[PDB]
């Protein structure tokens, strides 16, 4: 994959990964992800329910405040409008009342959701090529505390003071 | 500890954490009159030569403190308004200052001291030994008529490095017994000197 | 026939969007740069800071070949293509049942 | 359909469903829905009147305030402009004066409409492929109280403390 | 190339060049630039990671304040979404905590990043023709001090007083 | 050309003409203009550097204040991105520090640039049909004093008091 | 054949975007201004303060010639073109293996 420097440690959590883990624990059979899998698109007439989380440009990160704000778009895809609305209601009930809630992701790291407000409300999108799937989409503003606000200015200074200076 | 001590106007030196690393910081019965010596250091860098602009307030004290909003999206922020008093020892309440190689460049233009017009190197004709004796090495200190030691700023070039070799630091270690002319290379100004070598 | 050896890359994109493509094997097929006496035109995004071009072509391969949709193919020339859609005309003649023995794939230039 | 967890109960009402029930009670013969039925599109020259309710991105949900604000688009489709304007007038006269009004939906749940105001006024849209139908559309900002503001933090904490923790 | 006047010296640093040098020092093997090289586009199925820095119209330059503000868009291109997000996390952890930090570019000039905030958060863009590449893009507001605020009014006055005057 | 009335004298300076003259005096060999000449478009593989100045809708004219504010767009076209950025740096270092600076144009009239600020920062635009040219564009807000705020109300009144009156 | 000498400019755009193009040599090719009994139409940007036109044509060149993608060619007439995409029909006949000896390059007028 990517060979990051040895002295570097992750500072931001992955909001999409955190919510994918959360809603795979909450809904085990129904698959949630950040993408449309090739095998999920194989069946359309009898489509399995799914939830998609997409990080979107929104909110201002506060490195000094140890806050990572982002806009999250949740797309609930089911075979019926009633099922899509029920699943979107479940997602909203899970996300909206969060305030300083902790959650241990699959990585073993316990994140902390500072707050989760709604930017754009749910709406049933018009069908596209996939005609038998009813999708309900909503955008949330999710603020999550960073893993660590530690800076690596020392390593950055060492780099150019050893190579150039 | 120092931040909370300033906020609460108390000395938390004796506050010993519990066996589980827990501390409680009681506010004083009457707000104490605790004085501090504060410095406000700032650095502006020109190329690689920094300018250290700072204030020296030696008898500051907390005056007021803004209200703190405790939300989930912002950390706790302490905003004291320190007031600078006049210390009777140093005689001043605040003193702006400048330092650094950038200020060595900008001091003549700023109007402090005489203008940079001439440059001289203090040893008129130094002599160094070829052998590794006491006088093997020497130091060149180019200093303008402004009174400022421009040695780190000025790079010196030797016409005859075989006799005497002088680097940008004014090293007079030397190579062979002889006399070499050292020219202090600067920009609009230039300085000249002669260095002799004798074992 | 003349044919051309290609390197196939089969894989499935997981729910998190990570492409997992590995060398599945090889396949022999004939590249067609147009539906007839003409050539497909290269296109550009015009919003990409680069000189990348787009192209759609066809790959006539024998029926029953080991090639599927979303299966990247790399030629010996270094060109890489992505197979889009299923095979076309992978069926016997409706009137007789005759097998021409070839099915055409739609390939989009990815380099 | 969707197998939600056994410990979850619905928190938000369905605004589209609520108004569909309300206007199927108010107008029994005319059909209202959130979609264009396949059999309703079958006849165009002699088109039956219909009302469509669509939830749109608008208003901010207030979970702590037990408020669910949304923008509702009402589409009145009739064979005449006068009939469309009459039906839109009826819809406006029903929705606009609502203030804390109650209504028992078909589910047996009595929902309470906090307030209903108009965002975009009515307008007669230009005909599309269905040339003989005159459609008048309006958008309303509808606020409705939630079924319950109870949070399920206990279930999430048990979930991540039993699997990972 | 361009034959600038003999009396003119550079006044602004190249933000794109500065960050290209910084992230070629931080990430030696992974190539970073302001453009998509023709040889990098040659391989797509097994695509090497890369980072692109684009200066964008944003922020107001302050000549009197010796400040050069610009919006820098970072495009992280890897073969996997997880790798792209890790690299974007590394880039964010590098740029965000900067405050008066110095860096010596390949030109031998030591720049000084005044501050580096984020305007648009990271997001995974939808694939284009390069279907196997996952790109994560973010925009940063970068302010860097100018090389020199010295003006050349005297030269212009000489020019128009010698040619015309 | 245009036969203007004998009693009319120019009231505004041509900002594009002023800066074209200025940057043909500053850069003699490199050609600057308000248009792409037909002969300049003849060569692409070895393209000569050029600078284009376009007046754009921006800023409010102040006739009573003897001011003429406009938005000037500068397009630097060279064969290399580094050359384009160097030339844009030169242009910015010339325009930005201007404050009440006089310049004698080729017409023999000495203008006076009140101020020159940057609205949109420099950016490297994506290539079009001309693929070997790297163009860097930036818009400036230029304020220049008018030639004369003298009004011609006397002639206007005389016209309709002789013809119609 | 009649042919036409052209001047090729081969180079690689570096990471920073600087075009490093130099005279690689010469090549002989036959220009085709249309795919048949018609001619391609010149296009304009309509947002450019000038009189520059865009044309896409074809260049039939012998197989194995020293011409590649992103290789600018200048005719003796002074016109300059940019070779977009790879060569087309640079293959033998699938049924036999017959070599027609010519491959068509898509060229976009850049002047």
């Amino acid at each position: 994959a990517v060979v990051l420097p040895d002295w570097y440690e992750e500072a931001f959590v992955n909001v999409e990964n955190l919510f994918i883990d959360m809603f795979t624990d909450l809904l085990p059979d129904y698959e949630s992800g950040c993408w449309a899998p090739d095998d999920w698109l194989a069946d359309e007439i009898e489509v399995k329910p799914t939830i998609w989380f997409f990080r979107l440009p929104g909110g201002r990160v506060d490195w000094d405040g140890r806050k990572d704000e982002c806009q999250l778009q949740v797309m609930v895809v089911t075979g019926s409008r009633d099922d899509s609305w029920r699943l979107m209601d479940f997602v909203r009930a899970m996300l909206l009342p969060m305030q300083g809630d902790k959650y241990k992701m699959a990585d073993g790291y316990t994140a902390q959701i500072r707050c989760a407000g709604e930017v754009a409300g749910p709406q049933l999108l018009t069908p596209g090529q996939r005609i038998d799937t009813r999708v309900v989409t909503a955008t949330f503003k999710v603020s999550v505390s960073m893993k660590s606000a530690k800076n690596y200015k020392q390593k950055l200074y060492e780099l150019w003071q050893a190579l150039r200076g | 500890r120092n931040v909370l001590e300033l906020i609460w106007t108390q000395d938390f030196s004796n506050i010993q954490p519990s066996e589980f690393g827990g501390i409680v910081l009681e506010a004083p019965k009457v707000p104490k009159n605790i004085y501090y010596r504060a410095i406000l250091v700032g650095m502006d860098d020109r190329n690689d030569r920094p300018i250290w602009l700072y204030w020296l307030m030696p008898k500051v004290k907390l005056d007021k403190l803004d209200n703190q909003t405790l939300n989930d999206d912002n950390v706790i922020e302490y905003k004291p308004t320190l007031k600078a008093f006049r210390d009777d020892v140093v005689g001043y309440s605040v003193a702006q200052g400048f330092a650094g190689p950038g200020w060595r460049d900008l001091v003549a233009t700023a109007g402090f001291g005489e203008a940079l017009t001439a440059l001289t190197i203090t040893p008129g004709s130094p002599t160094v030994t070829v052998a590794t004796g006491a006088s093997h090495t020497a130091q060149l200190l180019v200093e303008g008529d402004n009174g400022i030691n421009y040695t780190p700023d000025v790079v010196f070039t030797s016409s005859a490095p075989d006799k005497a070799s002088v680097s940008a630091a004014g090293l007079v270690t030397g190579v062979a017994a002889g006399s070499a002319t050292i020219t202090a290379t600067k920009g609009a100004l230039t300085a000249t000197a002669t260095v002799t070598v004798t074992a | 026939m003349n044919d051309e050896t290609l390197t196939v890359y089969r894989g499935a994109t997981d729910n998190k969007g990570n492409p997992n493509k590995q060398v599945h094997g090889t396949v022999k097929g004939v590249f067609a740069w147009g539906p007839g006496t003409s050539t497909n035109k290269f296109g550009r995004d015009r919003n990409f800071k680069g000189e990348s071009s787009s192209l759609t072509a066809e790959l006539y391969v024998k029926r029953g070949a080991d090639l599927k949709a979303r299966d990247r193919i790399r030629r010996a020339n270094g060109e890489e293509y992505s197979v889009v859609g299923h095979a076309a005309w992978d069926q016997g003649h409706p009137f007789d049942g005759f097998d021409f023995g070839y099915m055409v794939f739609q390939v989009e230039a990815v380099n």
